[PDB]
């Protein structure tokens, strides 16, 4: 699968309380993780679907 | 809030909590129908929250309003996070009481070493994650422009300000963006960015708001 999918999710420096959903490789499934609000990185995704699709 | 302490029921009567399912931004209300938040906070819909005290639970001095119009400042930038600074007109004005009050705009940019009032529904650790149900909040000063220049090297602008402590310990933190910085009275602040949170070395950095009472009070007039 893509690098990006086993990199750990990235908050950011924005301090807003954005939920997305983030590949854990760890786990092997997409769960939840707070996201700053600004530079996201690529394994930050809006949906659950989008997620696996791509990094599963 | 990292390092703060409870504030004392309504005692920041001006704080509003930015609401599209959950809470997720904080902001500040300036006159019966406008707050003032974070660019960075932008969302489509959003409803207000003020009176606002215990964020799970219904208390009864709540006011919820649907947001009518958003305005970002025009040279946002997502990237540098230059001028993040967001106009809210409500649908509706709001009850005025003792619970939901405004806070004044500045009269002029304070000086570096002004002791000010931060609060927010932002996590309070620096490791891990605790969202309070309780408004939190935390006393800290306007930096001087240079230690904010060196904890973040060539990140700076003239539109943002560092207020905290270099030896961390006492921040904002994800859920106070958007976020009142009020000093003697006045905003002076808006909960912006950092990295991490009460880390050493980087204090959180604020929107500098003396530098945009024209644009917005042209932006209100004018809608
Ligand atoms: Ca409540």
């Amino acid at each position: 699968r893509p690098d990006f999918c086993l990199e750990p999710p990235y908050t950011g420096p924005c301090k807003a309380r954005i939920i997305r959903y983030f590949y854990n490789a760890k786990a092997g499934l997409c769960q939840t993780f707070v996201y700053g609000g600004c530079r996201a990185k690529r394994n930050n995704f809006k949906s659950a679907e989008d997620c696996m699709r791509t990094c599963g | 809030i990292v390092g703060g302490y409870t504030c004392q029921e309504n005692s920041v009567p001006y704080q509003v909590s930015l609401n599209s399912g959950y809470h997720f931004c904080g902001g500040s209300l300036i006159n019966d129908q406008w707050v003032v938040s974070a660019a960075h906070c932008y969302k489509s819909r959003i409803q207000v929250r003020l009176g606002e005290h215990n964020i799970n639970v219904l208390e009864g001095n709540e006011q919820f309003v649907n947001a009518a119009k958003i305005i970002k400042h025009p040279n946002f930038d997502r990237k540098t996070l230059n001028n993040d600074i967001m106009l809210i007109k409500l649908s509706s004005p709001v009850k005025l009481n003792a619970r939901v009050a405004t806070v004044a705009l500045p009269s002029s940019c304070a000086p570096a070493g002004t002791q000010c009032l931060i609060s927010g529904w932002g996590n309070t650790l620096s490791s891990g994650v605790n969202e309070p149900d309780l408004l939190q909040c935390l006393d800290a000063p306007l930096l001087p422009q240079a230690d904010c220049e060196a904890s973040y090297p060539g990140k700076i602008t003239d539109n943002m300000v560092c207020v905290g402590f270099l030896e961390g310990g006492k921040d904002s933190c994800q859920g106070d963006a958007g976020g009142p910085v009020v000093c003697n009275g006045e905003l002076q602040g808006i909960v912006s960015w950092g990295y991490g949170c009460a880390l050493p070395d980087n204090p959180g950095v604020y929107t500098k708001v003396c530098n945009y009472v024209d644009w917005i009070q042209d932006t209100i007039a004018a809608n």
